[PDB]
């Protein structure tokens, strides 16, 4: 996260860290959506251009964290993966279309003050909250600048950008399954996600029922917090049916 | 409903009517400003 600030305790209790067994390092962000399921970006697991292709046993899921590197004894909960599901039509070859993946935890995680699931949006909520100008929140332990790392979890509030503006900022082919967010060059304020934030949640708080909903997943960008460029996220609701399909069957 | 009950309500905030430092910046944008 670039130009954000330290998150406060229990501010994003669904925030998950994808940890690699060997070596031991931050791999990606992710989110808790139930006692047994975690949501993340597919490119975190599969990405052939970089010979990236992780399996259930190469990863650990760390929930309830705040510090990036410390093992927060008595607070965080480390869980193992039972099964990973990449979207059958994830397009890693061209534009990272359908960059989404589900992970099944071996054992249900017990909630607490620091661990709590975020909500998945329904048609009505997405329809009303997903609008240009409206701000969402992104969280992560990723880089602080394009070219070190935060000590504590970082947070930034970013406005969603008009689809046309997103399309004219890149040569990459945009699709309906993604949206972009960030401030424009003349808006004075800045900030953006960055390497290491991948898979992190882009959430919004509903003004109707006060609940936090996850609208996006940190997917891609070109650099970090560059003027004229924006961050792209997976459109969670557009893929909601694949999600329920997977949970209801597996 | 389309999301398990209790989801989205943070223990250290919503459940105690406490607000975090910048959540109002969000709600203020769900109108016309920013
Ligand atoms: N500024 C941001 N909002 C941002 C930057 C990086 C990432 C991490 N995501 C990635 O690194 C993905 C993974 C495959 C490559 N990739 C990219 O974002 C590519 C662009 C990809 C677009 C889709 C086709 C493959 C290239 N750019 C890296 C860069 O310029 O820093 C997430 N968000």
């Amino acid at each position: 996260i670039v130009e954000g600030s330290d998150a406060e305790i229990g501010m994003s209790p669904w925030q998950v860290m994808l940890f690699r067994k060997s070596p031991q390092e931050l791999l990606c962000g992710a989110s808790l959506i139930s006692d047994r399921w975690v949501l993340t970006a597919a490119h975190c697991l599969l990405y052939p251009p970089w010979d990236k292709n992780f399996t259930e046993n190469d990863l650990l899921v760390r929930i309830g964290k705040h510090s990036r590197t410390r093992y927060e004894r008595n607070i965080e909960k480390i869980s193992m993966l039972e099964k990973i599901y990449i979207h059958p039509r994830y397009n890693w070859r061209e534009n990272l279309d359908r960059d989404i993946a589900l992970m099944k935890l071996k054992k249900p995680v017990a909630f607490s003050d620091y661990i709590h699931p975020v909500c998945l949006p329904d048609r009505e909520t997405a329809a009303s909250l997903l609008q240009a100008g409206y701000k969402g929140r992104v969280t992560g332990w990723g880089n602080l600048k394009e070219t070190g790392q935060p000590s504590v979890l970082q947070v930034v509030n970013l406005p969603i950008v008009e689809r046309p503006v997103c399309k004219d900022s890149t040569r990459i082919r945009i699709t309906d399954n993604m949206f972009c967010a960030g401030y424009k060059p003349d808006e004075g304020k800045r900030g953006d996600a960055c390497e290491g934030d991948s898979g992190g949640p882009f959430v919004m708080k509903s003004p109707f029922n006060n609940r936090w909903y996850q609208m996006g997943i940190v997917s891609w960008g070109e650099g970090c917090d560059r003027d004229g460029k924006y961050g792209f996220y997976t459109h969670v609701f557009r893929l909601k049916k694949w999600i329920q399909k997977v949970i209801d069957q597996f | 409903g389309s999301g398990e009950a209790d989801c989205g309500l943070r223990p250290l905030f919503e459940k105690k009517s406490l607000e975090d430092k910048t959540e109002r910046e969000l709600l203020e944008s769900y109108i016309d400003g920013r």
